RNA sequence: GCUAAACCUAGCCCCAAACCCCACCUUACUACCAGACAACCUUAGCCAAACCAUUUACAUAAAGUAUAGGCGAUAGAAAUUGAUGGCGCAAUAGAUAUAGUACCGCAAGGGAAAGAUGAAAAACCAAGCAUAAUAUAGCAAGGACUA
RNA sequence: GCUACCUAAGAACAGCUAAAAGAGCACACCCGUCUAUGUAGCAAAAUAGUGGGAAGAUUUAUAGGUAGAGGCGACAAACCUA
RNA sequence: CCUCCGCAUAAGCCUGCGUCAGAUACUGACAAUUAACAGCCCAAUAUCUACAAUCAACCAACAAGUCAUUAUUACCCUCACUGUCAACCCAACACAGGCAUGCUCAUAAGGAAAGGUUAAAAAAAGUAAAAGGAACUCGGCAAAUCUUACCCC
């Protein structure tokens, strides 16, 4: 494990964007 | 045991202990926080209280005590349910599991008041060491053959025939028995 | 006696005793056929036949005819996960012949529940023709 | 791949913890005190960087000599060596000259 | 093992009601409980048996645990899981009553209800696969409910069904049925 | 080649083999032409007791009470055993109560210790 | 007679034989030293049937009969010869004021370890014995070395372990 | 033709690379406490 | 490893969105996709 | 959707303080016979001097001073002065270490890899491929184009 | 524990010709002249055929010895664990 | 159909195709190799021990050779311990290699060159070949035959 949050983060988000790409919302 | 064995539910010998920690696991140790023993206040057949998850509020018997993770075991209470038996035709029976209860999680129940008490091991002259509530005072009391052919009676148990001798077990039973010995032993050298 | 040591004798001293035995010995079921005669027992590596006679004959009195012994080598091939072998112990083998035709034969040994067993007799198993649809339903 | 799929767990900081909340205090001993004690006097750590700095040679030749004695065999033999090579590097190789 | 399985049900009805006395059962319930009533029984059995059915409608495995025995549970919920059942009480033709009780120690009563309801089980492609939607089906049924005697509760534990009972309705689909699988060696009879 | 393997006799050419033991004590010596004299001296002769009458089985009642232990001790075995003599004869030359000066003369020597077990 | 290397013919077969009590050191500490010796014996023939009972379940591959009672009868010996051990020790202080019955003494190796070197029977004299002078209770300077480097990874051992212990200690305070 | 090379014997092992051999010279007690500081399971051959 | 690179990943990608569209390996393995991408440009 | 991906703690790093039954030298781990045989003894070399040959380091301050030195690379005093944890690692990291084990070598000796569920088990993303082989021409892209 | 040499005490050498042979032909055995194959091979030096020696300065099992400023060497700067 | 072999001892290895049960010659359990064969020896002090072996008889030798006791004193009153398996060892391997000795001299023992098909080229091994017979080639290499006379070292 990397220490630190903020790459975390952004890849949180970006996998929040691909999912809702993926299965877009109504 | 394995370092950083993981106690479970099952015991610690058992067929499932083993299929569930085979020797070469080293899953994280858990974190246990550690009670003295002379602190432990929860035993195996007191009647408890559970205090938060599913059942909250009920008072049950405490079945089991896995203390080396801080664990009290409620008859039929913090139960989920389990298939025993299910083979690969049949589906099995349900059968309700109790889950392990931290001892921050389960209170002690008075014995008459009927209500969580919190508890003080305070000494009594009587009893050494005894369990005290603290909120309502009272003590909560701590719970709870035919002979076979080889075992021996308690008469012949208890009964004395020592009578205390200089004399070692085996000049004794050379003595009792009969044996006779003349030869000297012959000093030896030692080093 | 094993994990002792023997008092040294030299000669014209008195006689070895040993007045509580420290070897304890097995009766086996011989894994291949073998005399009326002949018992098979295993024994501590450190007894040796005279030992295993008087022993028999001493605190059983079994009367011994022949004794004789093998060192039987435990397997060290298997291995645990670790990859280090895993050593099986050696064990002596003693064969004992018994006097005045004396016969030994290696005796016959060994010659919620409910609530489970009352659901399987209940099991029900279904029906081909429902077709999988679930029989509780009474409509 | 080399990025974690979860969030790390929360890391909470206790800002006003003892540490936190003392951190600094008696720095001015030695102006606020009369010169009694001298601030490098509160520096808690190796004995032989106590109120003291310098580059790694420099630091490892006090090492060995304030504490030397007192080493460990491999460790020792591990400083003298770091020593010498500490001496070669700063002595005969860089860029300026 | 010092702890044992603590079962909160039994194996299976103590005595069967033979579909088409009790007062000492009765008595053991009142001396344990102290605040039953037989003749007030019929309605909360009703009342439990529409909760349970309406729990297996909405996948309410939680709220099943407490409405029915682990002994029922399985049997409601095996054969559904995976499909949406859509079922629903309409109306109860006669009143429900008690018919039969007998009684670590476990109380079982036995209530008969003729009532009306409605099915409609779906496959997991939501296919229609038994029942109507909406045609309501008058059902005979002898519900069977246990308890346990400090915590224990009225559940249902099994439903006795009459060896004469009517069959059931249809399925939509046709079955096949394998005759045996003859080996070479085999010759069929 | 096999280091992490107990040496044993089965193990090295004849030679080997045959020296070694397993752990037995010995019996005897060996003479010329390798005969082998066994000393019946040297046979451990187990001393078993007559065990006809003996009332205590291997197992003790379950319904017995329980007693605090006792390790016997030195000043408890002279307090139990010569105590009272001493006693006795001070109201009223230590080998007439039994200690004895040398351990050397006797068939039982408790130190250096001289027999089995 | 064989026999006696089986249980009784009727418990043959039972899948529990009750037993008592193994014996305890405090029990066994009021019997006579003629009463320990036959209870010795007793105890032994038990023992050699329970072993023959478990080998045999064991060639059978069926689980032996109540397998408590092995560890009572091995615990009821161990308490007999803690008992007849105790005595013994008793009577050598007494007697001689030696707590150790074999005779030995503390000597550094060829090695520079120091042990408790445990002497042994001879018939000669040490100054005359071959084997005896070969072996070597002296450790040569070039030792020092390797005595130091072996202390120094054992307070390496210990300071790591203290080290972890505290960190560990540390962390269970802050969660709790 | 080559490889071959350990033509084994225990005489030759033990009386080579044996605990007596190695305790004979003080180099071998280095040996041994080498091995010892180390850890080796096998001091010896 | 007191200091690490986190954003290895974005760092890539921020290469590879614009080689998504190319031929073969070139849209996928970094180390062919970067010189692509930087003759593409 | 497969291979797979991640993870937190096993431990470790630097400091402070504090000084730390039996068997076995014979073929070690071998119950049991006339010994005699017992240890101190300058490091060298690499390397620098751009070769190499004399030579080349192994509290503060005085001081890089006096001195030494193919007086050159460099070496270098003394008098005198007074002297409570972590802006550490977190499984390719940190000890080599789950272990000096496995394995390798006759031997000295060399020397690894790795694990991740849950309160309870008595409960989407690398490469590579596949979905889905391929169309004339070409550093495989760019300008573009309706394409 | 390979290999060079040596030490101790051992073992092997069919058959034929000749006759007390560092004799001839030729097995086992030792070696490796030439060719073919092989060249990540069966093999980190082998296989098949062919060939030299094969009662001797022979071959070989066992244990021991000589250790690198060294050993050993019927000198090929050979061999001393690929 | 093959038989290089094979069976034992030595050395080496150490349970490594015995039974049962499981998987996907592997795993777990159980059992086993029994001393007569072999190893493991010798009470001292002096004192003896010129004359090979080779069918040991002639002969024949040179390289000159494994085999021997007595005198006195002690001393019997006692058969332990250890190896015993295997398809096996050294070569990273179920490696066409290396591996001492006794018998078997082709075996009574031990084994299988072809997974199935077709019968392309190239390649390897082998057999046969009209007429010629080294014209090949660096060279009669290889193969086939059994074959003289020389020279250099
Ligand atoms: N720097 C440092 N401080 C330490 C170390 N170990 C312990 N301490 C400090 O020692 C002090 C006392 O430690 P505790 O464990 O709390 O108490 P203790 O057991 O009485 O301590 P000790 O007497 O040192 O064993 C605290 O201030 C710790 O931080 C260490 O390794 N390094
Ligand atoms: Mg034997
Ligand atoms: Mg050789
Ligand atoms: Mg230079
Ligand atoms: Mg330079
Ligand atoms: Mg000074
Ligand atoms: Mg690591
Ligand atoms: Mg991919
Ligand atoms: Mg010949
Ligand atoms: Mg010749
Ligand atoms: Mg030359
Ligand atoms: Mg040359
Ligand atoms: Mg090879
Ligand atoms: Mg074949
Ligand atoms: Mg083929
Ligand atoms: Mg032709
Ligand atoms: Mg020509
Ligand atoms: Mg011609
Ligand atoms: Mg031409
Ligand atoms: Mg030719």
């Amino acid at each position: 494990v990397k220490k630190g949050f903020r790459a975390a983060f952004r890849f949180q988000k970006e996998l929040e964007r691909q999912r809702l790409l993926r299965c877009p919302p109504p | 045991l394995p370092p950083h064995y993981r106690y479970g539910m099952s015991p610690p010998g058992s067929v499932a202990d083993k299929r569930k920690n085979p020797p070469w696991i080293r899953r994280r140790p858990v974190v246990v926080e550690p009670i003295s023993d002379e602190d432990w206040y929860l035993f195996c057949g007191d009647t408890v209280e559970i205090l938060e998850g599913k059942d909250a509020g009920k008072q049950g018997k405490v079945v089991q005590v896995i203390r080396q993770r801080n664990w009290v075991v409620v008859g039929g209470l913090n139960t989920h349910y389990r298939y025993i038996g299910k083979t690969m035709d049949y589906r099995g029976t349900m059968i309700p599991s109790e889950a392990p209860l931290l001892h921050r999680q389960v209170k002690l129940v008075d014995p008459m008041d009927r209500k969580p008490t919190e508890i003080e091991w305070r000494f009594t002259e009587a009893g050494e060491r005894v369990r005290v509530s603290t909120r309502s005072g009272r003590i909560i009391p701590k719970p709870e053959w035919i002979d076979g052919p080889k075992d021996t009676s308690v008469e012949d148990a208890l009964e004395r025939t020592y009578v205390p001798c200089l004399k070692t077990l085996q000049e004794e039973v050379m003595e009792a028995m009969g044996i006779k010995e003349t030869r000297k032993y012959k000093k030896v050298y030692w080093y | 006696a094993r994990n002792v040591v023997y008092p040294l004798y030299r000669l014209g001293g008195p006689q070895l005793r040993v007045f509580r035995t420290n070897f304890f010995i097995q009766l086996v079921r011989p894994g291949v056929a073998q005399p009326e005669d002949t018992v098979q027992f295993r024994i501590p590596m450190e007894m040796t036949r005279v030992d295993l006679r008087n022993y028999l004959e001493g605190i059983y009195n079994v009367p011994v005819a022949a004794v004789r012994t093998r060192v039987q080598h435990g397997s060290n091939k298997r291995r645990d996960h670790r990859n280090v072998r895993i050593k099986k112990p050696d064990y002596k083998v003693a064969y004992v012949q018994l006097a005045h035709g004396q016969t030994f034969t290696f005796p016959d040994l060994f010659p919620l529940y409910s609530m489970l067993e009352e659901e399987r007799q209940q099991r029900q198993s279904s029906d081909p023709r429902r077709g999988g649809v679930p029989s509780w339903f009474g409509l | 791949i080399g990025i974690r799929l979860t969030l790390p767990p929360p890391k909470v900081v206790d800002r006003w913890n003892e540490k936190r909340a003392m951190f600094g205090v008696y720095d001015n001993i030695g102006i606020l005190g009369n010169f009694e004690k001298h601030p490098k006097e509160l520096i808690r750590g190796p004995i032989w960087l106590r109120g003291w700095k310098g580059n790694e040679l420099q630091r490892c030749i006090r090492k060995r000599k304030m504490v030397g004695s007192r080493m460990f065999a491999d460790d020792l033999h591990n400083l003298n060596k770091r020593i010498r090579y500490l001496y070669k590097h700063f002595n005969r190789h860089g860029k300026f000259r | 093992s010092d702890r044992s399985i603590h079962l909160a049900c039994t194996a299976g009805i103590f005595d069967a009601y033979v579909p088409p006395a009790s007062q000492v059962s009765i008595r053991r319930i009142k001396d344990y409980d102290a605040n039953f009533k037989i003749k007030d029984f019929p309605e909360k059995a009703k009342d439990i048996f529409i909760e349970a059915h309406l729990c297996l409608n909405n996948s309410d495995h939680d709220r099943l645990h407490t409405l029915v025995t682990e002994h029922c549970f399985p049997d409601m919920t095996w054969d559904i899981k995976y499909k949406t059942v859509r079922w629903s009480f309409v109306e109860s033709l006669e009143p429900s009553h008690v018919v039969q009780v007998r009684c670590n120690v476990y109380g079982q009563i036995t209530v008969r209800m003729h009532t009306r309801q409605t099915l409609a089980i779906y496959d997991r492609f939501g296919r229609l696969m038994y029942g109507q939607e909406d045609v309501p089906k008058d059902v005979l049924e002898y519900v069977v409910f246990e308890k346990q005697l400090p915590y224990g509760s009225w559940r249902m534990h099994t439903k006795i069904v009459p060896p004469w009972a009517p069959p059931k309705q249809p399925i939509l689909k046709t079955v096949m049925i394998p005759g045996p699988q003859l080996k070479p060696e085999e010759e069929y009879e | 080649a096999d280091r992490m393997s107990k040496w044993t006799s089965k193990r090295g050419p004849r030679s080997f083999r045959g020296r070694k033991g397993r752990g037995a004590k010995g019996i005897g010596f060996l003479t010329s032409g390798w005969r082998f004299v066994q000393i019946k001296e040297m046979v451990p002769e187990f001393v078993v007791p007559d065990l006809t009458g003996f009332k205590l089985k291997p197992y003790v009642s379950y319904l017995a009470p329980e007693s605090e232990e006792t390790p016997l001790t030195a000043a408890q075995l002279f307090s139990e055993a010569v105590a009272p003599a001493i006693e006795k004869d001070f109201k009223d030359n230590l080998e007439k109560y039994g200690f004895e000066p040398t351990q050397e003369g006797k068939l039982f020597q408790l130190y250096p210790r001289n027999f089995l077990r | 007679g064989l026999e006696e290397f089986f249980d009784d013919p009727k418990n043959w077969g039972q899948e529990k034989v009750k037993s008592g009590a193994a014996w305890t050191c405090q029990q066994l500490r009021n019997k006579s030293n003629e009463d320990l010796h036959k209870l010795w014996y007793v105890l032994l023939k038990e023992r050699n049937m329970l072993l023959t009972l478990e080998q045999e379940a064991k060639r059978q591959r069926l689980p032996m009969p109540s397998p408590e009672r092995l560890d009572k009868v091995v615990d009821s010996m161990d308490a007999l010869d803690k008992v007849v051990q105790e005595r013994e020790d008793a009577l050598r202080l007494l007697q001689t004021g030696q707590e150790r019955a074999r005779p030995g003494a503390w000597r550094r190796d060829i090695f520079g370890r120091i042990i408790w070197h445990k002497f042994k029977q001879w018939v000669i004299p040490w100054h005359l014995n071959k084997r005896y002078n070969r072996k070597r209770f002296f450790a040569l300077p070039y030792v020092d070395h390797f005595l130091r480097l072996e202390r120094e990874k054992r307070a390496r051992i210990k300071a790591r372990k203290e080290n972890l212990e505290r960190k560990k200690a540390k962390i269970l305070l802050k969660k709790f | 033709a080559r490889g071959n090379e350990y033509q084994p014997s225990n005489i030759k092992r033990k009386n080579k690379h044996g605990w007596v051999r190695r305790l004979s010279t003080p180099a071998g007690v280095q040996v041994i406490l080498r091995r010892m500081l180390k850890g080796r399971k096998s001091l010896s051959h | 490893l007191r200091n690490r690179v986190t954003d290895r990943y974005f760092r890539i990608q921020e290469v590879l969105k614009h080689a998504r569209h190319f031929r073969g390996r070139k849209n996928r393995c970094y180390r062919l996709a970067v010189r692509t991408v930087i003759r593409a440009f």
